[PDB]
This record gives structure tokens, sequence and C-alpha cells, in this order.
């Protein structure tokens, strides 16, 4: 509150707004909904029963993030705001300590700063003494319930009271959370009244996309060809070809079906087309537009492809030698676990199996001494420590910790197959 | 390799066990105990004259000393020798060595106030830097020039206790027993008692030994220790507190596992077990079945090996007892 | 219908007789009965003792008696200050609430000699406190021994969830002394007492609640695996508010829904066809009952889908996301189990709960996956 | 006697021919006479009594007579 003005400055020289900029601006992840429709009404009537009749209950909901559930409960308690309650976003992943929730509670009840002990004392007091409904958002409950479930034990034993002025809207990640860590006695108080949230269909994805594109779909801007500014000097129009939207929705609904992923990949393709259009005209930063299928094709493929292959095809020749030797060892001993000094021996092998060829001579020389016969006769190859580390920290290679550097183990984290393929290019 | 396993044993409830131990230990060899005791009581002035020279009196010999320990100490030694000094009878500091909650720090915190607080020695209390040993060093330097009379009588039951035998506690008690104005008398049970003290600790103790064998049942000592009787009967109370569906499903389990001591060959396969608990219309599927089974498993109330054998390790006798008594 | 079905959810128990027998000493000022209640979870044993003390105080000479809740203590000092809370005064409690002897010193009545008896609600946190033979068994021994000289003592009215507490007690002490003997049990009441408590609170019975015989049907087919008829009553109020939303039919439906997705909602749990494919792939790897790693099952997926050309297989990270989805619905569990190869190695051993028969229905309906069964 | 027919009703609950724990009384008739057992299906009141045993032993319930929960 107090520091909010401290973030507002004046020097702003009419920041230029291009087309795709406005697009992504409404395409922001922040600003009725189609996907969760009957769930909306269901939770709405649950809280309506619990509050309009002045009772106390436990609304459990679970499901993977990105299913709108955080937005959905917020919409419900927002329409309910217009018709007693304290929307207290107790996010276990926001709580510095686990117990910190208490204090927030211990504050929101009276506005006091004491320890968690007196916190819960006065909390239960209020829950069983106060004569006569405050929606506490148990966001990402898992973090809070990790040590011995005592936290959730309290958080629901509070709820079980009848005249307790305490409604809880708990959201967990997985469905079986109450049945894998919570106590059986706790699980009972949790109850069977839990609403599950499925994934999202590519139909729903199209719906949410066109929703974010309602006032902007295929719409017209007034763009000055000189500066690239857009106003919702030619009146240009823009179309967001719903076929790419279709294919993105299909792909996301396939593996995950997440609103966050879909929104973000749409934004990604949008800004890619944006930077191409900017480059084609060079407006800097101070007829008709579209978004081809190829844009989203690139932006989506980039969210799947890895780099380990395209990385290992670029390591130092020493590194590639190391890896290839390690693979020879893996197939020779069938153990997929080698000893480091043993790998050194194998590298010596690989260098000497080829004849005294002048080129093998050069390799031997440099790889054992950077020329300069003056200094020579290295035990283990040059940079060997260095390349070993450059691999290890890069997550490719994985090594145990023994100060004895000739019997310490070494293992590939990546698949042997992809590594071999990388060697084949 | 068919060994006699304690499983195949006639178990005895805690009440019957306790009560028969009472009857025996209070009536088994009474006349021998009292004859022995009235005979050995004549040795008490001998102990008086021995402790006149502060020789730490260690007591060995089979049977518990605890009773006899408090008997000789509290009743004979303390007040008589107090009167003999020329008034509170010298506080008998009894050490429940069998009690594993004894700690050198707190017992010395007691000892301190028991001993002379002639100066504000609390000022010498410091960091964890042990003022037990340094302060007792100072206390010994003090007593080296003090008159010679017992100002406290400490007695340890079972000097081989799980706490006192800790070498730190032992060394503390050694440097303590160096003091002349205190009378040290204790006893052990560990046959390996002499393994505890080097010539340094012996020099500190100046142990003089005496046998006392009266063949006691070690009443208090039986309390802190514990054996397997102190499982089948564990689950016997669990099943007494369950739901009727659990009762019926375990009834079916126990029939199909007792049909063929309840051995593993006599169990059932979970395939046919699901077939049954679905035929009689109890189990809807395998998940609910294994759920209503793990409530037994999550307290180790039935065994499972592999066929998919779920075999109750509880004896055929105890199993059919469950049937005839608590199940039907 | 609303104002009823809303209000629907807003001495008394027959059990009240039994404890009353064990209470005769408390309404005649004698030393109270040695009461150690145990109870299986769900039966309301906490709220059972709470109805007890509530009626006992709303029914009754000066009338003072309390019952404190032992949750966040793990130690026997601040507990008894919570009994000093009944004096409405201020003293130095630190010792007089800590040691048993100080407790005896602490409990000589002051106002009129109306006996005060003590109750410990939810001892199943002190019973379930720190290491047994060190503090919790020690705390139990201390608080539990009633060796006072005035027979007007702190007669513990205790409560424990799991029976093992009585097995954890010292063998010698429990048989001849303490609050232990009256180890009253309160086994799950299918309908016979709890359903009648339901009816007696539901005396003001809404007109069309529904078929009472179907109500008892719900009661039985839940209490099979259930101990909350009030919470089953709440899922019933949710059912009738479903009837409202559409502007005892649907209760069998909602049971088949919430209890086991295996019935029909597994198809929802595996909505995507690739989810079903990866699940059947896990089932195939089950033929090698080994560490069902990401790697094991992933390579199995690769080979079995190169064989069955349904679709180009998924990426490693893709398979990760899919199995995580499968775990979010909980149809298949995972655990980062330890292997001893290099160091303490933590890899995903998974376990599926589905059966090929519950795959028979859900796969034979989809002839496209059947190429992989 | 009723054991084996209860097992048959079990393996017919395995499939979704009941689509539920509920089942039409029509399905009842379809699954008493049309199946293997001939005349092992007792008198009307008698097999109803068998079904009432199966109710009191928590195996089959009665509600919405045209179906049975
Ligand atoms: N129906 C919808 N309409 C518009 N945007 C939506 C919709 N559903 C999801 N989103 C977007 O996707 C985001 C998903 O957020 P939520 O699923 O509500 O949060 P979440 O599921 O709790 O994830 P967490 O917090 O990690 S458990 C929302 O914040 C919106 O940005
Ligand atoms: N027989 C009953 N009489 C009164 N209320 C009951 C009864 N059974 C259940 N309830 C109510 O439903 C709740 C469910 O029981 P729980 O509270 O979960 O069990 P509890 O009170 O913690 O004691 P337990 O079973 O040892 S965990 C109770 O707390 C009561 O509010």
């Amino acid at each position: 509150s107090r520091f909010e003005n401290k973030l507002k400055t004046t020097q702003k020289h009419q920041i230029v707004e291009t087309i795709f900029s406005k697009v992504k601006k409404q395409l922001n992840s922040s600003y009725y909904l189609p996907a969760r429709e009957n769930e909306f009404a269901s939770i709405y009537l649950s809280a309506y029963s619990a509050i309009e009749s002045d009772s106390a209950t436990t609304i459990y909901v679970a499901g993977t993030p990105g299913v709108g559930k955080t937005l959905t409960v917020r919409e419900v308690v927002k329409e309910l705001l217009s018709s007693d309650f304290l929307y207290v976003e107790i996010n276990g992943l926001k709580m510095v300590k686990p117990t910190d929730c208490y204090e927030t509670l211990w504050n929101k009840v009276s506005g006091e700063r004491l320890t968690w002990a007196a916190s819960m004392e006065s909390l239960e007091f209020y829950f069983k003494r106060v004569p006569k409904t405050i929606v506490v958002l148990l966001d990402e409950l898992d973090a809070m319930v990790t040590k011995s479930q005592d936290i959730m034990y309290n958080f629901f034993n509070w709820t079980t009271y009848e005249n307790a002025k305490l409604i809880v809207i708990a959201v967990a990640n997985t469905m079986d959370l109450p049945e894998r860590q919570l106590g059986n006695k706790i699980t009972s108080r949790i109850g069977f009244t839990r609403i599950m949230f499925t994934g999202y269909t590519h139909e729903e994805l199209k719906n949410i996309i066109d929703l974010r594109l309602k006032g902007l779909n295929d719409s017209f801007f007034y763009v000055d060809t000189k500066t690239g500014n857009a106003i919702l000097v030619r009146k240009v129009r823009l179309r967001m070809s719903a076929d790419a939207i279709e294919i993105a929705s299909r792909k996301v609904a396939s593996v995950s079906g997440d609103a966050r992923r879909a929104l973000k990949v749409c934004k990604r393709a949008a800004e890619i087309a944006e930077k191409h259009y900017m480059a084609k005209h060079g407006y800097g930063y101070d007829g008709v537009q579209t978004v081809h299928i190829t844009h989203v094709m690139k932006a989506l493929n980039e969210t799947l492809n890895s780099h380990v292959i395209t990385f290992m095809t670029r390591l130092s020749f020493t590194a590639k030698l190391f890896i290839y030797a390690l693979l020879n060892l893996m197939k020779k001993n069938g153990s997929q676990e080698q000893e480091l000094g043993d790998i050194v021996d194998e590298i010596k092998l690989l260098i000497e199996v080829n004849g005294s060829n002048k080129f093998v001579m050069e390799i031997a020389k440099t790889l054992f001494q950077q020329g300069s016969d003056n200094i020579s006769e290295q035990l283990r190859i040059i940079s060997w420590d260095f390349v070993l580390n450059q691999l290890l920290d890069a997550g490719i290679l994985f090594k145990q910790t023994m100060k004895n550097d000739r019997i310490c183990c070494v293992k590939l984290n990546i698949s042997v197959e992809e590594a071999k393929r990388a060697m084949n290019e | 390799k068919s060994r006699h396993t304690m499983s195949m044993a006639p178990d005895v409830t805690r009440e019957e066990f306790s009560l028969v131990s009472n009857f025996f230990n209070e009536n088994f060899q009474k006349r021998p105990r009292q004859k022995l005791f009235e005979i050995q009581k004549k040795m008490f002035p001998q102990y008086w004259f021995e402790l006149t020279q502060g020789f730490s009196l260690l007591f060995y010999g089979v049977g518990s000393k605890r009773n006899f320990l408090e008997e000789f100490a509290i009743d004979y030694l303390s007040p008589k020798i107090a009167y003999s000094q020329l008034v509170n009878s010298i506080p008998c500091l009894i050490l429940n060595g069998y009690n594993p909650s004894c700690n050198y720090r707190d017992v010395f915190k007691e000892i301190t106030d028991l001993l002379v607080p002639a100066e504000l020695t609390r000022s010498e209390t410091k960091y964890w830097g042990n003022h037990v040993i340094l302060q007792i060093q100072k206390m010994i330097d003090f007593y080296k020039n003090q008159p010679l009379d017992i100002k406290l009588i400490l007695v340890v039951h079972n000097l081989d206790g799980p706490s006192i035998r800790k070498n730190t506690f032992q060394t503390m008690l050694s440097f303590l027993s160096v003091i002349r104005q205190i009378a040290i008398v204790a006893s052990t049970d560990h046959i390996y008692a002499p393994l505890l003290w080097d010539n340094m600790k012996a020099q500190n103790y100046n142990f003089v030994f005496h046998d006392i064998s009266n063949f006691e049942p070690s009443t208090v000592e039986s309390t802190f220790q514990d054996v397997m009787k102190m499982g089948a009967e564990g689950a016997k109370y669990v099943l007494q507190s369950l739901t009727v569906n659990s009762k019926k499903m375990y009834k079916l389990l126990i029939e199909t596992q007792m049909q063929n001591r309840g051995t593993q060959r006599t169990g059932v396969e979970l395939k046919l077990f699901n077939h049954l608990c679905a035929a009689d219309f109890i189990a809807s599927n395998e998940i609910a079945l294994r759920s209503m089974l793990r409530e037994f498993i999550e307290h180790k109330m039935a065994n499972i090996t592999k066929m998919e054998i779920i075999w109750v390790p509880y004896t055929y006798a105890e199993l059919e007892k469950l049937l005839k008594t608590v199940l039907n | 219908k609303a104002l009823l079905q809303k209000s629907s959810e807003l001495a008394r128990t027959a059990e009240y007789e039994q404890v009353m027998n064990f209470l005769a000493k408390a309404i005649s000022e004698h030393r109270s009965d040695s009461l150690y209640i145990t109870g299986p979870p769900g039966t309301g044993k906490t709220a059972q003792l709470d109805m007890i003390i509530r009626q006992k105080f709303q029914s009754l000479e000066s009338v003072a008696v309390t019952s404190i809740n032992c949750i966040s203590l793990g130690e026997p000092s601040s507990i008894f200050q919570k009994i000093f809370d009944s004096f409405q005064d201020l003293n130095g409690p630190t010792l007089q609430i800590k040691n048993m002897q100080h407790l005896q010193k602490f409990l000589e009545p002051y106002h009129k000699k109306t006996t005060f008896v003590v109750v410990l609600d939810e001892m199943d946190r002190l019973l379930h406190a720190n290491t047994s033979e060190t503090q919790s068994v020690r705390t139990i021994l201390e608080l539990f021994l009633l060796a006072k000289l005035p027979t007007v003592s702190f007669v513990l009215i205790g409560m424990a969830n799991s029976l093992d507490m009585k097995d954890r007690f010292l063998s010698r002490l429990n048989l001849d002394r303490g609050l232990l003997p009256q180890t009253i049990v309160f086994q799950p009441y299918t309908a016979e007492q709890m359903y009648e408590i339901v009816i007696q609170k539901m005396s003001s019975l809404p007109t069309i609640i529904f078929q009472p015989m179907a109500i008892k049907f719900a009661a039985k087919k839940c209490a099979g695996n259930t101990g909350d008829l009030r919470k089953l009553f709440d899922v019933l109020r949710g059912s009738i508010e479903i009837y409202e939303l559409e502007k005892l039919n649907y209760i069998a439906k909602v049971f088949s829904k919430f209890v086991n997705n295996n019935s029909t909602r597994t198809r929802i749990a595996k909505l995507n066809i690739q989810q079903k494919l990866i699940l059947c792939t896990i089932i195939q790897s089950l033929k090698l009952n080994s560490d069902a790693t990401i790697d094991e099952s992933f390579d199995h997926y690769i080979k079995a889908i190169t064989k069955t050309d349904t679709l180009a297989p998924l990426q490693r990270n893709e398979f990760l996301e899919i199995c995580t989805i499968l775990e979010t619905c909980g149809l298949v569990s995972i655990k980062k189990t330890k292997c001893k190869g290099k160091t303490k190695r933590f890899v995903d051993k998974i376990d599926v709960d589905l059966d090929m028969r519950e795959f028979y229905d859900e796969m034979t309906k989809i002839s496209i996956l059947k190429p992989f069964l | 006697r009723l054991s084996l027919i209860s097992g048959i009703i079990a393996r017919l609950m395995q499939t979704e021919i009941f689509e539920e724990e509920s089942y039409p009384v029509a399905s009842l008739f379809e699954r008493i006479n049309e199946e293997l057992p001939e005349e092992e299906k007792f008198s009307a009141q008698e097999y109803l009594a068998g079904l009432k045993i199966m109710s009191d032993r928590n195996n089959l319930m009665v509600a919405d007579d045209k179906v049975w929960r």
C-alpha cells in the first residue's frame, strides 16, 4: 500500500504499441467461463448452503494446476462477495515457515502478532465460544501438511465443530492426498465431499482462446506504417487463424490439456510473428496481418524438443572422446557403470589402437601436451579434470563423491541411445 | 530344522502371570529367607566398624539387594550411626540405578545442596564446561581439611545400572567416593562388575566386597526390563473393536486359512479370496478388498507370502478360539 | 424446499447411559470412576466425550468442571496451566503445573469444597507424542498415577484412538492401578444408534426428505466403509441441492462417482487416448515386476508402440508429464524408492491399482487401443 | 443353494448389465428364469425371502421397486 506509489515514475515517452503487443496484452494470463460451468454452480451452491444458512463445511477440491480451479473458486467467492467472510489466501507455498499460516489467521482474527501456540488457542476459542463463515483459501495445501499432519489435524478439527464460524475451501494437488499422508481419523473429518477437476478438452481450449480474443478476433487496428504503433497511417486488420489455434489446442489437450501451457504457447507464437514483422520493417523500440500455421508449429515444437543432442554435438573433442570411450565401456562390461580411472585407461587404449600415424602422433602430442615437448608426459589427458567437470555440472554425467579419483563411479543420466546417436553426428 | 519356537507356548494373561509371581515370590522360600536374614543381620556392627574407615562397601551375591539394600541402609545404618556421632537422621541418598532416567548432571545438582554450601559456589557455575568435575575437585580440596564424620550416606541399587554404568557417570562417582566424609555403599547384578574399574577407579573407591545371596525375585528390576510377553493377542483386542463388515471378512479369511498352529500351507489365494468375497457379495473389487485388508495389515494382524497366500501366523488354537469366542 | 434443505444440516445418545454408570461418583461427590475411553476413528469418540462433558455441565451446589484439549504441547507442564485456566486467576504455575507432586499440591480446592475432577480431551496427541520410553510413556506414568491421599483427586477421564496405548503401558502398573481398567470401547454403529440420533435431531423432518428405506440403504452401504453418517447426510444434502441445481435416485450415482473412478470415472481420469495407452503400457511392463521406473516403462512404451504403430511415441519429458497426470488422479501411485548401486538412489517405483478385467470393459470399448490390449 | 446363485449374481454384477448397483426387477426376472437354474428359483414370496436374507446380510438392497438398489 504505502510503497505502491514508490513504483510509479513519470518519464515515459509514449511507449509504442504494435498489433501483436495489444494481442498478448489481452492474451495476458490475468485478464462466466465455459470450461468449468457446472463446477462453478456446484461450488457456488455449496458455499451458498454453508453461508446463507450460516453453517460451516469443508470444500475439498483437487487436480493438477492450470485447470482454472484457483480462478474458479475466486469467481465463485467474487460473485458471492456481492452477497461476513474473509478471503484468506493461505498458500502453503507462500508460507515462509509451515506454521506461519496461524499468524495470518492469528492476525485476521484480531490483528495480533504472537506465536502459533496462542494463535491456535484463540482460534479454537473463537470456533467454540463466539456467538453467531469466512472462506479461507487453503491454496496448495501440500506444503503445510508435510511434517506429521498436525497442521491439517488442527485445520480440520477446527472445521468439525458445529457452531464454528469457519468454512474452509481446501485445494490439494492430487485426489488421494487425504488417503496417503493424512491420518485415517483426519481423513474422516476431511470427508468424502471432494470435487474433482478433470483436464481440459481442445474444445474448451478453443473456447478460452476465443474468449481471450473476443473483442480482438480478426479485428482492425489503425497502424502508422512509420512507427509501427497500433490503435484499436493505414487502418490495417489482423486475423488470428483459428487453424493454428486448433492445432495448439489439440496438442495441449493431448498430453496435458492445461490452460497455462496453451495460453503461453499462443503468446509465444504471437510474439515470434511479432518480431518477424518488426524485423521486416524495423520500427525499433521507443495491409493485413495474420499468424500462419508455421508460426505456432515452431513455437510448439520448441516446447518439446530438447537440446542435449544439439548440445553434445558441440562439446570439445575431448568431451566427445570421453563420452565415446564411456559408451565402449558400457557395452563392453554391460554394467552402465564405469570406474573413472578405468575410463582413463580406455582413452589410452583408443588413442593407441590406431597406429603411429602422424595424425595419431599429433593427437597424442596435443591431447597429452599442448605441443611444447619441453613439458610433456602427462599421466591423464589434458583438461581431463576440466572436461569431467564441464560434463558433471551440466547434468549429463553423474558421479559419486570419493576423494580417491581412480575408483569413483560414473553414470550417464541421459539415455545411452540418444548419446550414441549424438556420437553418430 | 524344526526348532521349538516360543510361539508354540501356553500364553498366560498379565493378571494370572502377575498373581502367580506374587504367590510364589511371597511364599516360595519364606522360612529360608527369614532365617538367612536374621542370621546375616548380626553382621551389621561389622559393617559399622568397616565404614568407620570409609571403605566403600560393595555388595555382590545372587538375588536382589534393593529390598535388603534399603533395609540395611535406611533402618539400621543411618540413624544408629547418626546417634553414634555424639538432629535430622543423615539423608539417605538412594540411587535407583535400575531407573534409566538417572543423569549425573541433575543428581549432582542435588548433591551440591546436600553437601556444604558454605560459600556461593553457584558463582562458579559456568557454561557447559563441566563444573561437576571441577566443582567436585574443589569440594575435595575443601574436605581434605574438614573433620571426619559422615555428613551424607549414599547408596546405589544395581551399580551396574543402565545409567550409572555409563563411564562418565562412573568416573563422576569415583571422584565423588574419594571424599572421606561420605559413606559409599552399593550393589550390582552384572557378574562382570570388576570390568568397570581400573586401579585408578579402584584407588578412588577402595572397594571392600561382601557377598549377599538371598535369592530374591528382583521385584523392581523385573519392572523396568521387558520381554516379548511384556502379535496374536495384540490383534485379539483390535478385532474386538472394528466394523461388522471387517468382522465378517476376517471371519471368511480365518475359515479359508484354518481349513487346510496356523501354518502357511493352510491359507488362501487372493484370486479365490476375491472370488469368495464377491460371491457372498462382500467385496466389490480388488481395491476395496485390499483396503479393508490393510486395516489388518497396517497393524500387522495377518501374514502374506507367495499362489497368493494370506496366512494368519496366529496359532490354530488361538484362531479357532477367535472363531468360537469373539467372531461367532 | 431450500430453507428446509439449508436448515436440514444445522439425554440424547443411548451411550449416555453407560458412561452415566461410570459417572455415579461424580454427581454424588465421591471419587470418580477410573475412565480410560478408547475408540476407533470416525465414531465421534472425541465428540462423544464432548457431548458427555457438555451435558454434564449443562445439567448441574457450585458447578465447576473443565476438559482441556492436549494437542500442541508434547510436554506435561503447560497442560495444567490450562486447568488453572478454570480458576480465572494468576499465579506462578511453572512447577505446580509440571511435576506430579507439585500437581498434588496444586489441586486442593479453595471456594466451597465442591470436588473438581479433571478431563484430558485428545490425549491421543500426548499418547502420540515424542519417543515413548522417554517422554510420552513417562508423561503417561506421571499423569496417570492417582496416589493422592485425599480421595478427592484428579480422576483422569482419558481418550485414546488406537488401542496400542494400553499395550504401551507398564505391565505391572496397569493391572493393579490407574484409570486404565474401564477401557470402554465404542465400536462403529452401523445404524442402530447413530441413525436414531439422526432421526431424533431430524424430528422436524422435512416433508419429502426421501424414502427412509433408501436412507437406511445409504447408511449400510456406506457404514460398510464409513464412520460418518452426518457426513453422509451432508453428501445427501448435496444430492438434494443437485436436485435443486437441475431445477434417493442420484445417490447411487454419486457413490459410483466419488468412491472409485475405476467404475466409470477412470475413463475421465484417462480422458486422453495417450493416457490410456501409457496406462496399458504400464500394465504390460507389470509382466516384468521390477522397479517400474520412468526408464523401464518408458523403453517398454517405445518398443511396444514401435510394434503397434498407433502413434509416434512420446518424448521422455512427455512420458513424465503423462505419468504425473496419472498420479494426480491417483489411479497409479509412485514412490521414490531406494536402490543401493552407487549411493542412496531414489527412482520411481510405481504400482498400478487397476486390473486387466477393469481394463476389459474400458479397453474393449475402444477398439483402437485393443491392438495393444 | 442361494450361495451359488449369489455368485452368479456377482459375476453378472461384474458386467454393467445392471449398469449400477441398481437393477430393474425386470432384470431380476431376466436373471432368475432365463439363466441356468430351473425351478431352483423358489416361489414368488420364497425367492423374495431369499432376497430379503441377502438384504439383511448386506448383499442386495431394495428401493424404487421397479429397480433395486
Ligand atoms: N476458464 C478459464 N478462462 C480463462 N482463463 C482461464 C480459464 N481456466 C484457466 N485459465 C487461465 O489459466 C490459469 C490457471 O490457474 P488456476 O488453474 O486457477 O490455478 P491452479 O489450478 O490453482 O494452479 P495452482 O495454483 O498451481 S494449484 C488461470 O489463472 C487463467 O490465467
Ligand atoms: N454416535 C455419534 N454420536 C454423536 N455424534 C456423532 C456420532 N458419530 C459421529 N458423530 C459426529 O460425526 C463426527 C465424526 O466423528 P469424528 O469426530 O471424526 O471422530 P472423533 O470425534 O474424532 O473421535 P474418534 O472416532 O476417536 S477420531 C463426530 O465428531 C460427531 O460430530
